[PDB]
């Protein structure tokens, strides 16, 4: 099950080692999720000085187990089910007319805190593009994450397109292709 | 007086049935405490094994003399002995499949004798019964009430389906990004709201059946008023192909209101 863990406020730790076009950086963040209301409160810090990429681009990368699942949909919650053991979240993000992120993360419980450790590698980004050129506005929009369960992985698949507002009035799209998978070996449900 | 039904009783059961054109026979032995509401049984498939369909539709057809009744509630089926009683049952499953049963309960040499005839019909080939996707029965409540000079009962019975997957749904997201004005490092403050949607109906985990049973005593004994019986059936064990199955049941009667 696992729902017992999320019945109340859960403290969160997130760590990211990124590499984008050779630019290396580390981001840490702390806060608390509430799965009952589906709320996240987090503060992130880059320890390497200036962030080579805009913060909004790291948002989707930086714990969907805190999503609120209505009572009738509770049996459909994959994320909470894998806990405390946790799950592996992999993504490939295609930035329109630009480079691509590739991430590997392990989301599990270390002690009483939920931990997400990410490894990100970007490539083929335009030096003057919206990402490396920091042309993206500081804000985020509303989205839909379409989840389909996939087969032999004993886990779920996902895709969606993130809309990043560019400061010139245009929109920078990011196509997300996501797949997850448990850690412990056995039934999930 | 408890001279007829003892505190511990054994029974023997025979079932001949046909489901989706598949004939078969089952013989089994059972035992329990009629006044405590508890019984067990071990069933064997003597013909037409292995069975192409789910065992769970057969399990409820293998014993109401074992129900625990309060003193103020007349036990109609216990009083029917030594002569005994018969029952007939119609199970209507949500996908159109139907199970019908006729049974005879007698008592010989201090042992109950059960004789069962069953038919399943119109079970869809991709349905959970023919696909063996059932996980067993949820706890049941049978509404009992006198009618037509007999004792009748009515159940809304939930069969648990094999867990498949998350299916298809989506997450709606909202996010605000802010800054800590006193924070001296490059940073992002974030607050996010996520809620799942895309499924209303709430039941993909269950296979429902409308059940109506009629219990007739062979002799004119005393009928109870309308009341309820709580029932829970468990499969305690079984082999791979379900040609050997052990069952357990607890049933206790209580007042309706």
């Amino acid at each position: 099950k696992g729902e017992e863990l999320f019945t109340g406020v859960v403290p969160i730790l997130i760590e990211l080692d990124g590499d984008v076009n050779g630019h290396k950086f580390f981001v840490r963040g702390e806060g608390e999720g509430d799965a009952t209301i589906g709320k996240l409160s987090l503060k992130f810090i880059c320890t390497t000085g200036k962030l080579p990429v805009p913060w909004p681009t790291l948002v989707t990368t930086l714990v969907q187990c805190f999503s609120r699942y209505p009572d009738h949909m509770k049996r459909h919650d994959f994320f909470k089910s894998a806990m405390p053991e946790g799950y592996v979240q992999e993504r490939t993000i295609y930035f329109k007319d630009d480079g691509t992120y590739k991430t590997r993360a392990e989301v599990k419980f270390e002690g009483d805190t939920l931990v997400n450790r990410i490894e990100l590698k970007g490539i083929d980004f335009k030096e003057d593009g919206n990402i490396l050129g920091h042309k993206l506005e500081y804000n985020f929009n509303s989205h839909k994450v379409y989840i389909t369960a996939d087969k032999q992985n004993n886990g779920i698949k996902a895709n969606f397109t993130i809309r990043h507002n560019v400061e010139d009035g245009s929109v920078q799209l990011a196509d997300h292709y996501q797949q997850n998978t448990p850690i412990g070996d056995g039934p999930v449900l | 007086n408890m001279a007829i039904i003892k505190e511990f009783m054994r029974f023997k059961v025979h079932m001949e049935g046909s489901v989706n054109g598949h004939e078969f026979e089952i013989e089994g032995e059972g035992e329990g405490h009629p006044y405590e509401g508890t019984q067990t049984a071990k069933l064997k498939v003597t013909k037409g094994g292995p069975l192409p369909f789910a065992w769970d539709i057969l399990s409820p057809q293998f014993s109401k003399a074992y129900v625990k009744h309060p003193a103020d509630i007349p036990d109609y089926l216990k009083l029917s002995f030594p002569e005994g009683f018969t029952w007939e049952r119609v199970m209507n499953f949500e996908d159109g499949g139907v199970v019908t049963v006729t049974q005879d309960s007698s008592l010989q040499d201090g042992e109950f004798i059960y004789k069962v005839k069953l038919l399943g019909t119109n079970f869809p080939s991709d349905g959970p019964v023919m696909q063996k996707k059932t996980m067993g029965w949820e706890a049941s409540t049978e509404r009992m009430y006198p009618e037509d000079g007999a004792l009748k009962g009515e159940i809304n019975q939930r069969l648990k389906l094999k867990d498949d997957l998350p299916d298809d749904h989506y997450l709606s997201t909202q996010t605000i990004l802010s800054k800590d004005l006193n924070e001296k490092r490059d940073h992002m403050v974030l607050l996010e709201y996520v809620t799942a949607a895309g499924i209303t109906d709430a039941s993909g985990g269950h296979y429902d059946a409308e059940v109506k049973t009629t219990y007739k005593a062979k002799k004119p004994v005393q009928l109870p008023g309308a009341y309820n019986v709580d029932i829970k059936l468990d499969i305690t064990s079984h082999n791979e192909d379900y040609t050997i199955v052990e069952q357990y049941e607890r049933a206790e009667g209580r007042h309706s209101t």
